[PDB]
RNA sequence: ACGAGAUUCCCACUGUCCCUAUCUACUAUCUAGCGAAACCACAGCCAAGGGAACGGGCUUGGCAAAAUCAGCGGGGAA
RNA sequence: GUCCCUACUGAUGAACUCGUCGCAAUGGUAAUUCAGCUUAGUACGAGAGGAACCGCUGAUUCAGAUAAUUGGUUUUUGCGGUUGUCCGACCGGGCAGUGCCGCGAAGCUACCAUCUGCUGGAUAAUGGCUGAACGCCUCUAAGUCAGAAUCCAUGCCAG
RNA sequence: CGAAAGGGUCCUGUAAGCAGUAGAGUAGCCUUGUUGUUACGAUCUGCUGAGGGUAAGCCCUCCUUCGCCUAGAUUUC
């Protein structure tokens, strides 16, 4: 009840940020790259950064349709990052 | 032709064609569609070592047999003059030496 | 099952006889009733229906169409019935002059051993001032007959077909007084019918051919289960079926080299699919596109025949417009229209940059 | 009616083929085939299977930047029918098609550009390799030309002219067994 | 608490079914050679009639055309 | 406490010289129900409500076919991946009564797919015309009109 | 007519081999390396929508190549 539509989108901080990452890769179908209203510096980051390359780009865009490899180079990405940004482990 | 009319349809197509084929003709004019026997012979033989290295391999093949069978050796086994005097001609050799020994 | 289909016996012929001509009334003009064809296969096509108070009016639809090679016909004889207390006799019938080796090879079973001397004593008629035996046999059907009917064989050698025995029928000749048909018969020896002069476009006709067999079959697929009226294992297939109300939806001309073109799609493609129709070949002559499904197996005798009586549906009578065609292969997932359309999708390989 | 393109692999969908998936979001996939259909199915990639215009449009297998693949795009603003225009449309289209193949067909050559130069490096290591497997006439062949050119009184000549003929000119297995 | 104990309920699966379709091997089929047995008064189409609710041979109708191959299970007192 | 003949379903067949094109005695017989649009918010009705003929379009059941398309099936052992063991390694392969997995044409199939199912005469109940019986009267007695998914045929199957 | 072959159409999915320090990792040489070197090196990339199969119940053949042919036996007014 109230999630019509189907549908359910975050940013790729929250991915980032988050600590169950298997809970939103699983619960929604895109993360998305677009600056918030505000303007968010960690998204152009993000964006900017040369581990995000055009494959990881194409699955963020559809998770709905991405299976074991993908998803798991999408885990191993968001690692990376995170030892960039400094998160804990 | 495999292609959607709808998808080409635009006004001002005429500016778009025009601007296509000036850039047809420059690009015939600097040469960006331009075409470009020592080499033939070693080519040639290189197709005849391969041929070769197949025939023996084919030969090897032959007589392999598929799980470990017990062979007569080569010592054991008597063989004709004709074949002897066949393969060394092909390799290039006189027959004149051999002919007495049996 | 239906009792009216009972004897599940193989037919007498492979070819299929019609078995009832439309009724006869002189005031209409003189015309042919029946033709031949040859199955080619099958295709889909796109129509924009104009069916007023139907759920697909002012829409396009995705319909299945058979495929009959039609080469044109050559009229070789007329034959002439008399009325009997016992029913339709034969009275004479008139061979012409000049018959082709594929319908002689019809009157042979061993053609290649043979001396090949059928109708040899018979063409002496004509051209030996017997003509007098040649116009009193024309002049008793004139007198004498109700019902005249036209013996015309198929073309095989047009067809990709390795058989080299044509097919006779009997076409019945039907609106006008006999004299005038008579006159008809004889006009027409020695000189090709073609199919679009017998059929045209946008009218419902009636197919008669044997359909595919099964040899012998059990009850289950036999007579459909979940004494003469208890269902039995036999021959199932190979039945002598007539298929009414069929709407012809194209006559192709074989010569205009777009058959397959439409007002809608401009691409110059005849309707033999990519890569030839599967078992069958090329269709090379006109045919005739057919809505639906018909009895019988690719490159199997068709028989065409009009229909008995005027029709009283909207579904004769109405316009048929095509959009496209399709030609791609039925070898398989076909995905290409002509050979062009897929070289321009794949690009250039490397056995084309290799040869040039 | 409109001929579309297979979401997993791009090949030309035509009326009635294929089938098409509508998921709950709100979206429609269109399959030109099963094979594509099940590839979808079992959650391949299509950016990894090399048949797929994914993967060669990602690989540099094609053209994607060109003034000719631009002309064609999906029209969401519709323009009012105009003979005039639809027809030069389709000379339009005509003349764009013949520039597009002779535009594609310098790309597969520059992708292709240095393919000799390796295939003559590979061939000359082969022959300087196995020189003893080359042709060599025959011992009897030698004899006989020694012979032939004694009696017409330029050995060298004769014996290359010999080594080319035979080469422009197989082994069977076993042979017959005297009953 | 325990039980290859029984029953009910819940989740999961299934050609059990809607409703069937396809595929493989050995048979079934044909040939060469070899080669029985059970059983057998004589036979073998149907209808009505043949008092003893009994018909296979009689009556009087329907009919009725050589010789064969495969399938089946309809018939042969208390 | 007792594998044969026939029937039926199919397939051949000697005699009539072989073949081609036909006729049709006889036998069987096939179509069914519902809905929606228009008529019409009309006739009818105080209101609530609320039809039908002509015309048009679908669907249920049944029947006969067919493979363009979609799905299913795979010894195409067609291509690829992979487990165990082996041919000294590679390449290429064997065996695991088709090792297992993915796709898979062709063929076969599916109201899991698609197509098609047709018109004359005579009647039953009943409603009538002219008109005796019976100086009224009466559809009946002589004569005669219409009329059911009924009957008989055509279309259809066999010959 | 038959057998091959070429082309087309479909199926699969990128052959064997060679090459690029792209390459994680495993080790020697000399002495410190701020850019030291030499070998092996799973994997990746290019040649390569390649390679393999294709009628056995797919399609075509301009001389694409090779071969076969007017039989032999019985019966019939
Ligand atoms: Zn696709």
């Amino acid at each position: 009840e109230g999630d019509y539509t189907q549908y359910k989108e975050t940013s790729a901080i929250e991915f980032i940020n988050t600590t169950d990452p298997i809970a939103i890769l699983a619960n929604y179908n895109k993360l998305s790259f677009e600056q918030p209203p505000n303007g968010d510096v960690a998204l152009a980051a993000l964006e900017k950064l040369p581990e995000t390359t055009k494959e990881i780009r194409a699955c963020c865009d559809d998770l709905k349709v991405l299976g074991k490899k993908d998803f798991r180079l999408l885990l191993k990405w968001r690692l990376r990052v995170r030892e960039i940004f400094g998160l804990p482990s | 032709d495999g292609k959607n009319v709808y998808d080409y349809i635009d006004p001002d197509i005429d500016a778009k064609l025009q601007a296509l084929e000036e850039e047809e003709e420059r690009l015939e004019k600097e040469g960006f569609y331009d075409e470009d026997e020592e080499e033939e012979e070693i080519l040639q033989k290189a197709e005849y070592i391969r041929e070769q290295h197949a025939l023996i391999r084919n030969e090897a093949k032959m007589r392999k047999s598929l799980k470990n069978r017990a062979i007569i050796p080569r010592k054991a086994v008597k063989k004709p003059l004709s074949q002897l005097e066949d393969h060394l001609d092909q390799l290039g050799v006189d027959t004149e030496a051999i002919g007495l020994r049996a | 099952g239906s009792l009216a289909f009972l004897p599940r016996k193989r037919a007498a012929r492979h070819r299929g006889r019609v078995k009832s001509f439309p009724k006869d009334d002189p005031k209409k003009p003189v015309h042919l009733t029946a033709a031949m064809g040859y199955k080619a296969g099958m295709t889909t096509i796109v129509r924009d229906l104009d069916r007023p108070g139907a759920k697909a009016h002012k829409k396009e639809v995705v319909e299945a169409v058979t495929i009959i090679d039609c080469p044109p016909m050559v009229v070789v004889g007329l034959v002439g019935y008399i009325e009997t207390p016992r029913g339709l006799r034969s009275l004479t019938t008139v061979w012409a002059e000049h018959l082709s080796d594929e319908v002689k090879r019809r009157f042979y079973k061993n053609w290649y051993k043979s001396k090949k001397k059928a109708f040899t004593k018979y063409a002496k008629k004509y051209a030996e001032n017997n003509g007098a035996s040649i116009t009193r046999e024309l002049e008793r059907i004139k007198k004498y007959c109700t019902v005249v009917r036209v013996l015309a064989h198929t073309q095989i050698r047009k067809t990709p077909l390795k058989q080299k025995k044509a097919h006779l029928m009997e076409i019945q000749i039907n609106g006008g007084s006999v004299a005038d048909k008579v006159e008809f018969g004889r006009s027409l020896f020695e000189k090709p019918v073609t199919i679009d002069t017998i059929f045209e476009k946008d009218e419902m006709i009636d197919v008669i051919a044997v359909t595919k067999g099964h040899g012998f079959v059990g009850v289950t697929a036999r007579w459909g289960t979940k004494q003469w009226t208890v269902a039995r294992a036999g021959q199932m297939g190979y039945h002598h079926r007539t298929s009414v109300n069929h709407k012809i939806y194209r006559i192709g001309k074989g010569d205009d080299e777009a058959n397959a073109s439409t007002e809608t799609d401009l691409t110059k493609k005849k309707i033999t699919p990519m890569g030839g129709f599967v078992r069958y070949g090329e269709v090379n002559n006109d045919y005739v596109m057919i809505k639906g499904s018909v009895p019988g197996v690719k490159k199997r005798i068709m028989t065409l025949r009009k229909s008995l009586f005027t029709h009283t549906s909207r579904k004769a009578l109405e316009k048929v417009e095509l959009k496209w065609i399709d030609t791609s292969s039925e070898f398989g997932h076909g995905a290409f229209q002509t050979a062009a359309e897929k070289k321009q999708f794949m690009g250039t390989l490397k056995k084309d940059l290799q040869t040039s | 009616m409109r001929i579309e393109n297979c979401f997993f692999c791009g090949r030309p969908a035509w009326p009635s083929k294929g089938i098409t998936f509508m998921r709950n979001d709100g979206k429609a996939f269109r399959f030109c085939r099963s094979k594509c259909h099940k590839n979808f199915k079992m959650k391949r990639n299509p950016r990894k299977l090399k048949w797929t215009k994914a993967y060669r449009k990602n690989a540099g297998k094609e053209m994607v930047v060109d003034s000719t693949l631009q002309f064609a795009a999906r029209r969401n603003v519709p323009v009012r029918y105009n003979r005039e225009l639809w027809q030069k449309t389709l000379k339009a289209m005509e003349r764009i098609s013949e520039i597009r193949a002779r535009r594609e067909r310098v790309f597969y050559k520059k992708r292709m550009a240095g393919k000799r130069a390796r295939e003559v490096a590979a061939a000359r290591k082969l022959v300087a390799e196995n020189e003893h497997l080359l042709p060599r006439l025959r011992g009897s062949e030698k004899r006989r030309l020694a012979e032939l050119a004694a009696e017409r009184g330029d050995v060298e000549e004769l014996e290359r002219e010999e080594l080319a003929k035979l080469a422009s000119k197989s082994k069977a297995f076993g042979g017959e067994v005297r009953r």
